[PDB]
């Protein structure tokens, strides 16, 4: 509450100059961004807090009801400082102190467990994860598999000719029109 | 995030904003079938074949030089020269200003799994040819390729073999110009900037629009709170969130309308790569000005290069006909 | 096969289930924005006349006036953009219906994956289903080419076909098969002298 300044934030040392006259700081956004104490002249850089998404990573309620919560975009020891009472927005805290925490270049994957295998991409984590449900079952994420690698030879000579062939259906479904309505 | 773009930190505007119904939630669901979208164009464009063909050991191609295309074996990252430069050249504090609800998620294929993917594609095109595209990938030496490639264009095969090293010299010459070209001139890739920069201006215009009054006293809602008693303090921050709320409402709409200009253009790219590259096209204008013969894809940061190859006639002598 | 096919998975129509589906969301929430006060007192209409005073009535029916005009524009804007992707796509069919059906396509990856053959429409509710009919090569051996073959002095470059050999005999062949025939005049022309 800086000299009548209702605002919340995390107050640290900025090293930011100050004209004799000037005493606020601002940004593009008309947010103050630095303060002076009244009392003791300091530099002082008002940043906010930590934030983030949050996702779920559910397989169906038939399977089974073991989840996976994804902290998208944060560092990813605030959380178990977040482990503490009536400190954290959402109310299962309890989840905090979880099953193996993981980090990815999203976020920490707090319920699930890395293997080293590697397989088709079930449920996209992001930046080249991906869980799935496996089985003694539980939720383990993965590196994407873009296929299985194939060599393909080559010479001065050489020629792959086909000697056979399978005549092959597939299909193409295809929206035509949508539901006419009016008001 | 609306509640914390819209409304402060402030728990205040919380409730008046529910008042309002189910404004925010129509928005994240629109701006993340966005987001679907954008991973699914992706998908589509680069990952037609789903075999990870591997580039052959050795480089003699019937003469040809693919060097600046065929990965990089020094840098780790299996970008080759031509890429390095296009990433390079795109170049993309204002990102630590986005406290304000606005985030920019990662893409689902990175740049490495991107990197193998057009690596796949331009090695099994150089041994292979067409058919890896339809079943079953089977090589064939490169200069055959080429005379079962000109084969389409009119004229017989007796030209590339009876004249296997001019071609050779003319591609190699023509593969540096091209390389020389695109390093020279600033706007050779200015379209895929203009792209970043219609993103960036959006959301650097949208950040602005929060210190307008908007016929409002001030545009900070802690000091209006504090300054203003609750019953008047209403009608003031009632406009301000209706002003924001038209902002975002402008801004998810802009988005939309470039989000469908992009699916347009990724169905072209898409229709592009299986036509140009996994076959030999006869459209007119469609690869390349000029008879097409083949195509090389390249990635670049939110797009894609293509090096359309073609054979122009030269020199005319005029004749009398029956 | 097909018929089977579309039988066991649940996931195959999911492309018409989506436009329903995503057209019966937005009425549902359409219909559904009739009980918010959007900052008034009130969403009922009549009680919202009938309590407040002449001079601040208006101030609060215009306020509710020009919210559902703002739903009514939003869900009008969405149908736009909508009817245009849809537009894009019913292109997309004609085309598909004028070539593959009432022709032979040549695009590469257009109707269906590998040679294209024919196809057979269907009907769908909203939408319509095509049946693409493809050849695809499967078993293959390994030969060894020769780009021409010099007999009298003089090149021969095949007709139509590709030389090969089985390591003791050159015979050309067709392309996307494999059929040996025993090279000859009527197979081969020839393009100058062999060096
Ligand atoms: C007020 O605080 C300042 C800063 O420490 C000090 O210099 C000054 O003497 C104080 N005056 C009184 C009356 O406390
Ligand atoms: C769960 O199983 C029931 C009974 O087989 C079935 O009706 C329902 O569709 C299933 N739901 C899911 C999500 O698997
Ligand atoms: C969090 O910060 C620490 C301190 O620099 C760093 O070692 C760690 O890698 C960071 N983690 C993430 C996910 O950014
Ligand atoms: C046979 O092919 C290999 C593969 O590049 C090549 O290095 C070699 O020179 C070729 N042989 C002749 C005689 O050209
Ligand atoms: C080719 O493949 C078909 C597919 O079953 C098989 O029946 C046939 O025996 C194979 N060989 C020939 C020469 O058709
Ligand atoms: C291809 O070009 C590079 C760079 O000019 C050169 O180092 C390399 O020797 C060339 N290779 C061939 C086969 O011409
Ligand atoms: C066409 O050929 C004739 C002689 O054969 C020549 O006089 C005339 O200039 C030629 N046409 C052009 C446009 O040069
Ligand atoms: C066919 O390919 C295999 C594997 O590359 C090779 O071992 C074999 O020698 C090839 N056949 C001929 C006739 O060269
Ligand atoms: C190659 O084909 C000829 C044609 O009859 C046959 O006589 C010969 O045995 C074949 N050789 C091999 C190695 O298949």
């Amino acid at each position: 509450n800086f000299n009548g300044l209702k605002g919340t934030g995390v107050l640290t040392e900025s090293n930011k100059k100050f004209l004799p006259f000037q005493q606020f700081g601002r940004d593009i956004a008309d947010t103050t961004d630095a303060v002076r104490d009244p009392q003791t002249l300091e530099i002082l850089d008002i940043t906010p807090c930590s934030f983030g998404g949050v996702s779920v990573i559910t397989p169906g309620t038939n399977t089974s009801n073991q989840v996976a919560v994804l902290y998208q975009g944060v560092n990813c020891t605030e959380v178990p400082v977040a482990i503490h009472a009536d400190q954290l927005t959402p109310t299962w805290r309890v989840y905090s102190t979880g099953s193996n925490v993981f980090q990815t270049r999203a976020g920490c994957l707090i319920g699930a467990e890395y293997v080293n295998n590697s397989y088709e991409c079930d449920i996209p984590i992001g930046a080249g994860i991906c869980a799935s449900y496996q089985t003694s079952q539980s939720i383990i994420a993965y590196t994407m598999s873009l296929g299985a690698e194939n060599s393909v030879a080559y010479s001065n000579n050489s020629i792959a000719i086909p000697t056979n062939f399978t005549i092959s259906v597939t299909t193409e479904i295809l929206p035509v029109s949508m539901t006419k309505t009016s008001v | 995030d609306c509640t914390m773009y819209i409304c402060g930190d402030s728990t205040e505007c919380s409730n008046l904003l529910l008042q309002y119904g189910s404004f925010c939630t129509q928005l994240k669901r629109a701006l993340t079938g966005i987001a679907v979208e954008q991973d699914k164009n992706t998908q589509e464009v680069f990952a037609q074949v789903k075999q990870i063909y591997k580039t052959p050991p050795i480089k003699y191609f019937g003469g040809f030089n693919f060097s600046q295309i065929l990965p990089d074996p020094s840098k780790p990252s299996k970008r080759s020269p031509i890429e390095d430069l296009l990433f390079n050249k795109v170049t993309l504090l204002i990102c630590a200003q986005k406290f304000k609800g606005l985030t920019v998620l990662p893409p689902l294929l990175t740049d490495e799994m991107i990197a193998q993917y057009t690596s796949a594609l331009l090695a099994g095109t150089i041994t292979s040819g067409w058919t890896f595209g339809a079943g079953p990938a089977l090589q064939i030496p490169f200069p055959m390729q080429m005379a079962y490639r000109f084969n389409g264009i009119g004229v017989t095969q007796n030209v590339l073999y009876e004249n296997q090293k001019l071609i050779a010299n003319q591609f190699n010459s023509a593969i540096g110009k091209i390389q020389d070209s695109l390093s020279s001139t600033p706007s050779a890739l200015g379209k895929l900037q203009d792209v970043v920069n219609h993103n960036a201006q959006a959301l650097n215009t949208l950040v602005k629009q929060l210190s307008s009054k908007f016929g409002a006293i001030s545009s900070v809602l802690n000091d209006i709170f504090s300054r203003l008693d609750p019953p008047e303090a209403e009608v003031q921050i009632d406009r301000l969130i209706t002003g924001r709320l038209q902002s975002l409402q402008t801004y998810v709409t802009q988005q939309l309308i470039r989000a469908a200009e992009i699916r347009a253009s990724a169905n072209l790219a898409a229709t592009k790569m299986s036509e140009c590259v996994l076959g030999q096209s006869k459209r007119v204008d469609f690869c390349g000005k000029g008879y097409h013969l083949m195509s090389f894809p390249q990635s670049a940061p939110h797009g894609v290069v293509f090096l359309h190859v073609t054979y122009v006639p030269a020199q005319e002598k005029n004749f009398t006909t029956a | 096969k097909i018929q089977d096919s579309l039988s066991s998975t649940p996931s195959a129509l999911g492309k018409l289930q989506d436009v329903v589906n995503h057209n019966a969301q937005a009425l549902n929430t359409l219909v559904k924005q009739l009980s918010s006060k959007f900052g008034a007192i009130s969403s009922v209409l009549n009680d919202i006349f009938s309590r407040l005073d002449p001079p601040e009535a208006e101030v609060q029916i215009d306020r509710l006036i020009t919210g559902r005009l703002q739903s009514l524009q939003t869900y009008v804007t969405q149908q736009l953009i909508r009817a245009a992707e849809i537009r894009a796509s019913a292109n997309l069919a004609a085309t598909k219906m004028s070539e593959c059906v009432l022709g032979q396509s040549k695009r590469v990856d257009f109707c269906g994956k590998g040679y294209h053959l024919m196809s057979f429409p269907q009907s769908a509710p909203h939408g319509v289903v095509f049946l693409h009919v493809t050849y695809v090569p499967a078993q293959e051996k390994n030969f060894t080419t020769a780009p021409a073959i010099c007999h009298d002095g003089k090149a021969h470059f095949p007709r139509e076909g590709v030389f090969v050999s089985n390591g003791t005999h050159w015979f050309v062949t067709q392309r996307n098969f494999y059929e040996p025939q025993i090279i000859t005049t009527d197979n081969t022309f020839v393009s100058g002298n062999c060096d």
